[PDB]
């Protein structure tokens, strides 16, 4: 889940200068994120496009 | 064959066949241009011990 929570991270700021080049904060602001629990891990980058 | 892909004999515990071994990269290169962390091999497959 952390691999896909980072290439999530890493995708965000690439599609967002892809699209909305003025916004800045991806880039350069930290964020707190929570995935509620439950789901099997083998599933578990289901929700990675979310 | 694309690159980093290349196929291989394989005595499976019936009868003979014929694998084509993946490797790819799985995340990103740049955690920071200058990073001397070590690209460490995570092995797929069901692994067993040897």
């Amino acid at each position: 889940m952390k691999e896909s929570a980072r290439i999530a991270y890493t995708f965000a700021r690439a599609f967002l200068m892809q699209h909305a080049p003025a916004n800045d904060y991806l880039v350069t602001s930290h964020i707190h994120l929570h995935v509620p629990e439950g789901a099997t891990p083998k599933d578990g980058p289901s929700a990675g496009c979310t | 064959t694309p690159p980093g892909v290349v196929m291989g004999l394989a005595w499976t515990a019936m009868g003979g066949s014929t694998l084509f071994v993946e490797t790819s990269l799985r995340r990103p290169q740049d955690k920071d241009a200058k990073g001397d962390k070590d690209g460490s091999l995570e092995v797929t497959g069901q692994l067993g011990e040897v």
